[PDB]
């Protein structure tokens, strides 16, 4: 499945 | 070896708390999550939401990552997050962080 692998930023 | 997905949960998920409860949160969490093992990670963000809610971000708003990659996604909703940033007194192995609570949209890179 397609999952989060990196936290890029908070906006 | 630890999977990139598993590394994501360890480094950034904190579904057991709704928000940072004290100034010591970052210090305690960075340590317990093993983020200060080889050196002090300078910045880190924890998300205080269910894993399912964060996993769903991979099907939300597709956007460019800060480095130009095209597999980033922005949450439609704001989330309870904690920002951890190294303090001037931080010195490996006694890594020290400032805890900042916030509610913002998150941007993650997804793979599958």
């Amino acid at each position: 499945p397609y999952v989060p692998v990196h936290f890029d930023a908070s906006v | 070896k630890e999977t990139a997905a598993a590394k994501f949960e360890r480094q950034h998920m904190d579904s057991s708390t709704s928000a940072a409860s004290s100034s010591n949160y970052c210090n305690q969490m960075m340590k317990s999550r093993n983020l200060t093992k080889d050196r002090c990670k300078p910045v880190n963000t924890f998300v205080h939401e269910s894993l399912a809610d964060v996993q769903a971000v991979c099907s939300q708003k597709n956007v460019a990552c800060k480095n130009g990659q095209t597999n980033c996604y922005q949450s439609y909703s704001t989330m309870s997050i904690t920002d951890c940033r190294e303090t001037g007194s931080s010195k490996y192995p006694n890594c020290a962080y400032k805890t900042t609570q916030a509610n913002k949209h998150i941007i993650v890179a997804c793979e599958g």
